């Protein structure tokens, strides 16, 4: 993540010369994007289709889109409801957005089916009964 | 000659990526053609027990995770594991004409633990589906 940061800091001053508002479709998303794919996240990857996902989710949130008014995080995350982009220019705003998330998170805020948490949700519940009878 | 035409269950199979490669050296040998100048195409049966081609090998054990086949043609499935009852793994002269903007690449893992890569197979997506979906969910094939 500071790694990330760092990328970021770099090329948006490399870009912005010194200037106050940089029109979004001139940030550099290329040098971001494969800078990520390739060394910050990607480093770590050592399969092809673990790659093709850090890929896919690099693409799909690093573009000019992503300051239109209707960008979407994710899609569908209940069926019906889905996460919408803050319409923030300001730090605060964006923090703001995230205390406002709902305490509701599926594995669809991330891309999975909603069934990947299911085994791993039962074996803890059973977790939990096992602690709480061990400690009686 | 008889090893051509039995189904294999690759799960079973102790080396299944060898077996994947010797048919595609099978191929290739009768055609006086190279390893690299051979893709994978797949087709999944109904049931087993199908017409057999010469450049075609029945596979039976795949597993489909999060997804479903139906005339090979993958849709997003919410279940776990949907069964493949006959998989016909056939090689042909390669084309190189590219993806077809609704073929995914589906990684074939060995096991549940996706530690160890066999293949790879390309299906054809139905309806709308995003194939960027299939890759975010975690779309695989299990060997066994």
């Amino acid at each position: 993540l500071r790694s990330a940061c760092d990328t970021v800091d770099t090329w948006l001053d490399d870009t912005a010369k010194g200037r106050q508002n940089i029109s979004p479709d001139k940030i550099p998303w290329s040098a971001l994007k494969t800078l990520m794919a390739q060394s910050i996240y990607g480093g770590r990857v050592d399969n092809e289709f673990d790659q093709r996902l850090l890929n896919t989710f690099l693409e799909r949130l690093f573009t000019t889109r992503s300051f239109d008014s209707e960008f979407k995080l994710a899609c569908k995350v209940d069926g019906h409801k889905d996460i919408q982009m803050p319409d923030g220019i300001r730090r605060e705003e964006f923090v703001q957005w995230v205390e406002l998330l709902p305490d509701t998170q599926t594995p669809s805020w991330l891309g999975l089916p909603n069934n990947a948490e299911r085994v791993l949700l039962t074996t803890q519940g059973v977790d939990m009964i096992s602690k709480m009878l061990k400690m009686q | 000659k008889e090893l051509k035409n039995i189904h294999v269950c690759l799960g079973g199979l102790f080396v299944p990526e060898a077996y994947i490669t010797a048919t595609r050296q099978y191929v290739a040998q009768a055609n006086s053609w190279s390893l690299e100048e051979l893709c994978l195409e797949v087709n999944v049966t109904t049931s087993q027990g199908a017409t057999l081609d010469a450049c075609s090998f029945g596979v039976t054990g795949l597993k489909l995770q999060g997804a479903t086949c139906n005339n090979n043609k993958l849709s997003l499935s919410n279940a776990i594991s949907t069964a493949l009852p006959l998989t016909q793994l056939r090689w042909v002269k390669q084309t190189n004409t590219e993806k077809k903007a609704s073929v995914v690449t589906l990684p074939v893992y060995l096991n549940f633990t996706r530690a160890d890569l066999i293949f790879t197979v390309d299906f054809e997506i139905a309806t709308k589906e995003d194939p960027r979906s299939f890759y975010e969910r975690g779309v695989a094939v299990l060997c066994t």
